[PDB]
RNA sequence: CGCCUCGACCCACGUUAGGCCCAAGGGCCCGUG
RNA sequence: GCUUGUGGCAGCCAAGCGAUAGCGACGUUGCUUUUUGAUCCUUCGAUGUCGGCUCUUCCUAUCAUUGUGAAGCAGAAUUCACCAAGUGUUGGAUUGUUCACCCACCAAUAGGGAACGUGAGCUGGGUUUAGACCGUCGUGAGACAGGUUAGUUUUACCCUACUGAUGACAGUGUCGCGAUAGUAAUUCAACCUAGUACGAGAGGAACCGUUGAUUCACACAAUUGGUCAUCGCGCUUGGU
RNA sequence: UAAGCAGAACUGGCGAUGCGGGAUGAACCGGAAGCCGGGUUACGGUGCCCAACUGCGCGCUAACCUAGAACCCACAAAGGGUGUUGGUCGA
């Protein structure tokens, strides 16, 4: 795997309905190159397995801690924005100036905060679940994971996820009158300058 | 090898580190849950801690072999004048928890809570606040007042007023800087809240507008400061046999060769004492109200008349002429310490808590020494 | 066998209250999960009948009665009281 | 008790199959064994009457 | 809250045993000095 | 450290006992490293060798306590098994003990690891220097893994760890949020239930409720108790 | 009984030796070496850490035991399963 290799200033990534770790895999790697990349949503992240192989896998997790200091021990995060940094810090040479580098570019969200509301979101082809599992196996969301273990944030993101979308409704309202719109204009001004535009013709889609 | 015989561990993990709290007023942690449904009114209150003495009563308990039988009772006596609302502060809600979103002022602040603002009063200009005033002079400030509290209504889902206590009532205390907290208003909803908090601003609330007679609470204080101290007391670890050479006050063993590091869970010689504590189940046995008979430590049995303060005065503290509450049992911090009281947590339906207080008799004898008389008009008849 | 089991219908149809259940002091209270009816029934001299459309819900309902009214630290074969599904069915 | 009340309470307490490795109560015409920690096992033996 | 010494162009929710589709593999922009 | 014969623990078959409630011979498969051996890899310009006292953590192969399944489970009691290491597991006589064995209480008095935890923590009763008895052995000097009695226990101010204490990090102060880390409560009795369910009888439960207590934790000093150089007051010896 | 135990036969190796792989390691696999440029391989690999496919193709597995996942190598047995998938011999 290398990089995405499209040169913008920030990727924002819609992290729903993806595996937790081939986005993580396929993030660390954008990170490493150079990249910076935006994930929102991440409390519906996916991962195999249901919700009691993940539930005890993170229990087990929660076992380690240092005998004699816990404070410096292993740190144990319950929000899924914090669980899916610490998966991809598991992923990049962090302890390397390089790879603070690397980990310092990749900003993690749940929900949708602005203002990436109002940008474009891209999703990850090759970690998407409807591409990556059997449609019978086992699986869990990350925010369901998180409610299990400790997460106590799960009823605001919630409602202002409901306040979001409710906005970006009446915005695709709007969006598809003035498509209508559009529609005519271009019917109109197309025998207006009916002439002009014969080479466009064969590669009209 | 396994240890010998088996013994539980001296103290708890739980209330580590044992080191000074970072604050002197005690600091509510947690409020209660807010039901919409109930009448807006305050949670919490700031008293002061004037001293103990002992009440008998006769206890109402069936079952009990105390019942119909009069018991005597260690109790606290927290002066608690009223507090004067002196600000409004809005909670919104965020994925990383509660944020302050506005807060609104009155336009008077006295200046013993204006102290609080301050390191040197006396030095400086006095400043604080000034500006601020203005903005009820004008009609553009009066303006931005009411756009503030009309936010509060619309996005706040928490509502704290901002109120200060009436430090110089208490003589004794020898402090002019006002104790200044946030208290949540619990009742009603947001609208009720904001409008319930503002119609307060520079006035004063009594205790009884928050708590009542036979009603457990919480206390909320920073305990007395002992200083550094070593194992035996700060721990409650056995000493050593009267043999051991360099001192027996230690604990012997503080770890095994592996883990190689001490551990957090050994004893260890360090600060003791000026905690912060959290104490609850605290019954109100009597609320004495300021131009009240309630006031006097007179019973229905006791007829004699006299005040709540013992004779000489309470030892350390001086004479309650404010409201004030008794309390069963202790209470955390020395005297004069200023003391957090907290509505509780949780539903009290239980005899001990729906138990009903009489009193019959107060006891007004000085603490300063073997006391022997109620009053001193009694001192006086008795030596002629 | 001895002690007579006391059932009392708390809503028109919602509840059932337990009580002197192999002469015990507890009271067994079983909620009826949503649609689901309960009657003291009569023509029959201790039934108790539950009605309703979702036979999942139903039949759960009946589930609940019977598992509050196990006999605890005693051989079951010789105390053999309990409240026990006698007809399934859809009327 | 009547009889034939006698029977329905049999139905549940008494009528029944028991493992011989996990002594986990079974349906009476159990051939194996429910459970995971004893294999599903099909030594299985009539719970005793009284 | 108070007090002042290198065109970096692009906002749907939701579902994949379903909502013409069958990838932005698109669209927009004098894109031209 | 390796090994696991021996030690300990767990299985498979089923002749029998009373086939598989509970057991289980003749055979047979394993696991473990609190036994003891076997080895001699590390350490001989030295890693302080027994035991107990103190203190903290850890395991589970669970003794009690929570929830259950089984019985050759009527009740009461007991036994087998499961999920379970959250909380407990004590005061003493003899002995240096470890191990043991008795007394007593208790819900119960389970088993173990951490350099056979823990000596710059103690102690020093035992082992094991030099003094000295006895028995046996030796011609003797001397020996004994046999008994007996007397026999100096050093240093931390360094680094880390741990416990607390200040503190910079783009003005200053007040009021707040809360990621993260820690964490805690525990067991028993009396009364009612009830001399009831059950049982031929003898015997004999429990839930709910109420009232207490145990172990632990966190505070506090109204009262009781303790503490004196209040050198507060009084008395008093000798001197001056 | 066994042992990273103790002792022999043939050859190689380490000791005396770097370098690539086996995460790590005297001995295992590859391969032995002056200072360099370019090309290609061995062993071993191609989701990220990490250079190289989330490559093309068929099955099997679902682990509510920490499913499983690289010679030496870092273990597992007798015995079981109406889990599931292939077969064989019969009524
Ligand atoms: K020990
Ligand atoms: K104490
Ligand atoms: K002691
Ligand atoms: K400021
Ligand atoms: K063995
Ligand atoms: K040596
Ligand atoms: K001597
Ligand atoms: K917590
Ligand atoms: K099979
Ligand atoms: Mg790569
Ligand atoms: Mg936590
Ligand atoms: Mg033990
Ligand atoms: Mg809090
Ligand atoms: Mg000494
Ligand atoms: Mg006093
Ligand atoms: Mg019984
Ligand atoms: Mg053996
Ligand atoms: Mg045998
Ligand atoms: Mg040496
Ligand atoms: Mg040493
Ligand atoms: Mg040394
Ligand atoms: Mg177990
Ligand atoms: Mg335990
Ligand atoms: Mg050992
Ligand atoms: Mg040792
Ligand atoms: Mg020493
Ligand atoms: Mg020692
Ligand atoms: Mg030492
Ligand atoms: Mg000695
Ligand atoms: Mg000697
Ligand atoms: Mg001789
Ligand atoms: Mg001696
Ligand atoms: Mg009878
Ligand atoms: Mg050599
Ligand atoms: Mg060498
Ligand atoms: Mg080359
Ligand atoms: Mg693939
Ligand atoms: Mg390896
Ligand atoms: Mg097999
Ligand atoms: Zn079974």
């Amino acid at each position: 795997v290398s990089g995405s290799g499209v040169c913008a200033k920030r990727v924002v990534v819609d992290a729903r309905h993806h595996m937790l770790g081939r986005l993580a895999s396929i993030v660390a790697k954008e990170l490493l190159n150079g990249q910076r990349v935006v994930v929102v949503r991440c409390e519906e992240i996916c991962m195999s397995g249901g919700l009691v192989r993940q539930k005890m896998k993170y229990l087990r997790f929660l076992r380690k801690r240092m005998n004699t200091k816990p404070s410096h021990g292993p740190i144990h995060f319950r929000a899924p924005a914090k669980i899916l940094w610490r998966t991809i810090r598991g992923m990049i040479p962090h302890k390397t100036a390089r790879g603070e580098a690397a980990l310092a570019r990749l900003k993690a969200y749940e929900g949708v905060p602005p203002p990436y509301d109002r940008t474009k979101r891209m999703v990850i082809p090759d970690a998407l679940k409807v591409l990556r599992l059997q449609p019978g196996h086992r699986y869990c969301l990350l925010g369901q994971l998180s409610k299990e273990v400790g997460w106590n944030y799960a009823d605001t993101i919630r409602e202002l996820e409901e306040k979001r979308k409710e906005k970006a409704k009446v915005s695709y309202d709007r969006r598809k009158q003035l498509a209508k719109l559009r529609v005519k204009a271009e019917k109109a001004a197309e025998e207006k300058l009916g002439t002009q535009l014969e080479i466009l013709a064969p590669i009209k889609y | 090898s396994h240890r010998k015989f088996e013994h539980p561990r001296h103290g708890s993990l739980g209330f580590l580190p044992r080191k000074r709290c970072s604050r002197h007023r005690g600091k509510v942690k947690s409020f209660p849950k807010d039901d919409q449904q109930k009448p807006c009114h305050l949670t919490a209150f700031l008293g002061y801690k004037a001293g103990m003495t002992h009440i008998v009563r006769e206890v109402e308990k069936p079952g009990s072999k105390l019942h119909k039988k009069e018991t005597c009772e260690a109790v606290t006596i927290i002066e608690t004048p009223p507090l004067v609302i002196v600000g409004l502060v809005a909670y919104v809600k965020t994925p990383r928890g509660l944020r302050t979103l506005n807060s609104v002022w009155a336009q008077h602040l006295s200046e013993d809570v204006r102290r609080r603002f301050y390191k040197n009063w006396c030095k400086s200009k006095k400043k604080a606040f000034t500006k601020y005033a203005l903005k009820y002079d004008s009609d553009a400030g009066k303006k931005e007042i009411q756009l503030q509290l009309e936010k509060m209504k619309k996005y706040a889902t928490i509502v704290r007023v901002i109120a200060h206590t009436q430090i110089r009532k208490m003589k004794g205390l020898k402090q002019k800087k006002a104790h200044l907290m946030e208290i949540q208003v619990n009742g009603g909803t947001i609208a009720d809240k904001v409008d319930y908090g503002y119609k307060f601003f520079e006035k004063e609330v009594p205790v009884e507008a928050v708590f009542q007679k036979d009603e457990m609470v919480d206390i909320i204080g920073v305990t007395k400061g002992k200083g550094y101290e070593g194992v035996v007391t700060r721990w409650g670890v056995t000493r050593l046999p009267r043999k051991t050479h360099r001192g027996l006050r230690k604990v012997a063993c503080i770890g095994a060769w592996h883990p190689a590091r001490v551990s957090y869970t050994v004893a260890r010689a360090g600060q003791n004492g000026y905690h912060h504590r959290t104490e609850m189940n605290k019954k109100i046995y009597k609320m004495g109200k300021s131009g009240q008979e309630s006031h006097e430590a007179c019973t229905e049995f006791d007829r004699t008349e006299k005040d709540i303060t013992p004779m000489g005065g309470f030892p350390h503290y001086g004479v309650v002429k404010g409201d004030y509450l008794m309390i069963k049992g202790c209470c955390v911090g020395p005297k004069k310490r200023v003391v957090t009281l907290r509505q509780s947590l949780l539903k009290q339906t239980s005899r001990l808590a729906l138990e009903e207080i009489k009193l019959k008799f107060i006891d007004t004898s000085s603490k300063f020494g073997h006391g022997r008389f109620q009053t001193t008009d009694e001192k006086q008849k008795f030596y002629g | 066998a001895h002690f007579p089991i006391n059932a009392s219908i708390t809503a028109a149809n919602k509840g059932i209250e337990i009580r002197n259940f192999l002469g015990e002091k507890k009271v067994r209270k079983v909620d009826m999960l949503d649609g689901v009816t309960i009657l003291r029934s009569e023509k029959v001299k201790d039934e108790i009948v539950l009605d309703g459309n979702d036979i999942e819900l139903v039949s759960r309902s009946a589930a609940l009665i019977n598992q509050k009214c196990h006999v605890k630290n005693k051989d079951i074969r010789k105390f053999l009281d309990g409240i026990y599904v006698s007809d399934k069915g859809a009327i | 008790i009547e009889p034939s009340l006698q029977a329905l309470a049999r139905k549940y307490n008494q009528e029944k199959m028991i493992c011989r490795k996990c002594y986990a109560r079974l349906h009476p015409r159990a051939v194996n064994c429910r459970k995971k920690k004893c294999g599903h096992s099909n030594q299985l033996r009539p719970k005793k009457k009284i």
